[PDB]
């Protein structure tokens, strides 16, 4: 069959950050598992929060609020910084 | 197999934005929360080699080289 | 007798009770208690005095303040049980910060 | 007895009371300044020693 | 309605509508609309029996929430399957140590 | 307000907690930790009060905060 | 052009859109901007951890990122340790 | 606003008909019902996420996965009874 994962994309991100260094096998497995866990937690929190707000208007604000309420200040604030810049560049 | 995945991603990048009444964020959005400190992309910091670890825990050949060799270097 | 009274006063008499038995009877009477104990109005006063720092005009509801009171009141009691068990595990029937810190570092504060 | 009223009310009970309210607002703002400095120090120490 | 067809006291049509609105997965087998309702009735029935005997213990026809706490805290299995919930109108079961009392 | 839970209130809470003798230098740290817990829960409550920027806090907000805080509560 | 290229980033949005549509609850659905923001956040965190691990490997003079370097970077940034304990 | 008050009264009459109720107990029992239901459904969905899936067996196996066997056997028996009655 076929499998889908973030090998090439994470490698590209690292090359942008550290071109000389790569990613090893189990280190990639660890990173992929952690990023999947983070995505699933954010998605579940956004879904249950939107259900709590009794409105079917799920914006980037749902993911933003999730990021605030599941992750400490530093990483969340920097992520929202870069996400705001990326969104206003796309928009 | 990355080409077909990228094509599927590009195709799906337009279906999700027209799934009913969305009108995302009212075409506006709050700026960088608190203060802007993300830098360009990262922090650009490193770590040391010596007892700096013993300074770090006070501030708060993996699985053998055969397994270090076992983990194949990824090729895109 | 301070003043005019039902004949001769002083009927209170020296009737001091030694501790232990009094302590046992008061804890026995307190255990069966099931309702709220601390005054609720100072509680809402303090919780509103510590809410405007985030923002003012937040407003509140009786259900809210009641739920926070229930959450704070039903959580520290288990802490009290753990501190008492850690205390009488050692030869200290009284409570000192040592066993409460012990409980904090075994209940996973972080 | 009219002119003396307006020569006395220029600096009377109400003016002095309002001035005391001004100084109270000033010292409350100073307490706010102290609070923000202290909390900022707490945030700095939360990452400079942990 | 649905209860007569299923032969079960707790309604399942509303419960199945809630489950369908949940959309927990792409494949949602609709052939058992009352399975979760069945397990919840069984759990609540045993809980109600425990609460009833506890209330009859202290000549209390009406179930005081303290009786409910005693019923849900007197069994090893019940406290094992959930023990992290603080019920309103608390009060732990009486206990004493061999050192505090003679 | 620092002196919300006063000395007799903390004393009777401790007696309800089944302690033989309660020393006179134990309520300060307990007050500190419960104030920290209260600050955490009110911070969470004000966060989800702005989930839809609702201008009022209700039992739903605090039960949300407590149910994701790990210390689940019941009676409702 | 491609929406991912339009955002000026590396992470692709379509994968997160597909994996997030699973979290739809009947009448409740999710939007594309939420997925774009999630991709931005994921790219940011992966870039941060990759930079930290690459610097740690450079300290070890290793051209390949090691999970021990990942955990050392997590330990150094206490926010990451608190997050991984929370999640 | 479909609640479980009528169902709760029915199960009360079934178990202890002579026993009365408070004015806040029904909220507690309704919370028990729906929160147990949603958590069990979430565990079932997360279990079925790995296996390719695009009913009674899934609910029964989710119940048997985590919920204690002492209750799981009764749950399976009553679920089989319910599905047979539905097919009847």
């Amino acid at each position: 069959a076929r499998k889908e994962t973030y090998s090439s994309y994470i490698y590209k991100v690292l090359k942008q950050t550290h071109p000389d260094t790569g990613i090893s096998q189990k280190s990639m497995s660890i990173l992929n598992s952690f990023v999947n866990d983070i995505f699933e937690r954010i998605a579940t929190e956004a879904s249950k929060l939107a259900a709590y707000n009794k409105k079917s208007t799920i914006s980037a604000r749902e993911i933003q609020t999730a990021v605030r309420l599941i992750l400490p200040g530093e990483l969340a604030k920097h992520a929202v910084c870069e996400g705001t810049r990326a969104v206003t560049k796309y928009s | 197999e990355d080409s077909e995945s990228d094509m599927d991603d590009a195709k799906l990048d337009a279906l999700m934005g027209n799934e009913g009444e969305e009108e995302e964020d009212d075409l506006a959005e709050i700026d960088t929360c608190n203060i802007i400190t993300s830098g360009r992309r990262t922090r650009g910091k490193v770590i040391d080699y010596k007892k700096t670890a013993e300074e770090l825990d006070k501030k708060e050949e993996k699985e053998e080289d055969d397994e270090d060799e076992e983990d194949d270097d990824f090729k895109e | 007798a301070r003043k005019s009274a039902p004949s001769t006063g002083g009927v209170k008499k020296p009737h001091r009770y030694k501790p232990g038995t009094v302590a046992l009877r008061e804890i026995r009477r307190f255990q069966k208690s099931t309702e709220l104990l601390i005054r609720k109005l100072p509680f809402q006063r303090l919780v509103r005095e510590i809410a405007q720092d985030f923002k003012t005009d937040l407003r509140f509801q009786s259900s809210a303040i009641g739920a926070l009171q229930e959450s704070v009141e039903a959580y520290l009691v288990s802490l009290f049980e753990d501190t008492n068990l850690a205390a009488i595990h050692a030869k200290r029937v009284t409570i000192m910060p040592k066993e409460i810190q012990l409980a904090r570092r075994l209940r996973g504060e972080r | 007895l009219n002119d003396e009223l307006v020569l006395h009310n220029k600096d009377g009970f109400l003016a002095r009371q309002e001035f005391l309210q001004r100084v109270g607002s000033a010292e409350d703002e100073r307490y706010k300044e102290l609070r923000r400095q202290q909390l900022a120090q707490q945030l700095q120490q939360d990452s400079e020693a942990s | 309605s649905r209860s007569a067809k299923a032969g079960l006291t707790f309604p399942v049509g509303r419960v199945h509508r809630l489950l369908r609105r949940g959309n927990y997965a792409q494949r949602i087998g609709s052939g058992a609309p009352v399975y979760l309702t069945a397990v919840l009735e069984y759990l609540a029935a045993e809980i109600l029996e425990l609460a009833g005997n506890a209330a009859r213990d202290n000549k209390k026809t009406r179930i005081i929430p303290r009786h409910l706490q005693l019923a849900i805290r007197n069994d090893d299995e019940l406290n094992k399957l959930l023990g992290n919930v603080t019920i309103a109108q608390g009060g732990v079961l009486p206990n004493i140590h061999q050192n505090l009392l003679p | 307000n620092i002196q919300g839970i006063t000395k007799p209130a903390i004393r009777r809470l401790a007696r309800r907690g089944g302690v033989k003798r309660i020393s006179g230098l134990i309520y300060e740290e307990v007050r500190a930790v419960l104030k920290s817990f209260l600050e955490s829960v009110i911070r969470d409550s004000v966060t989800y009060t702005e989930h839809a920027k609702r201008k009022t806090v209700t039992s739903l907000d605090v039960v949300y905060a407590l149910k994701r805080q790990g210390r689940t509560l019941y009676g409702f | 052009q491609s929406s991912s290229a339009r955002a000026g980033l590396q992470f692709p949005v379509g994968r997160i859109k597909r994996y997030l549509k699973r979290h739809a609850t009947g009448r409740t659905r999710v939007g594309s901007k939420a997925a774009i923001y999630l991709t931005a956040v994921l790219e940011y965190l992966t870039a941060e951890v990759l930079e930290l691990a690459g610097n740690a490997a450079k300290d070890l003079k290793v051209k390949r990122i090691t999970p021990r370097h990942l955990q050392l970077a997590i330990r150094g940034d206490d926010e990451l340790d608190s997050l991984i304990r929370a999640t």
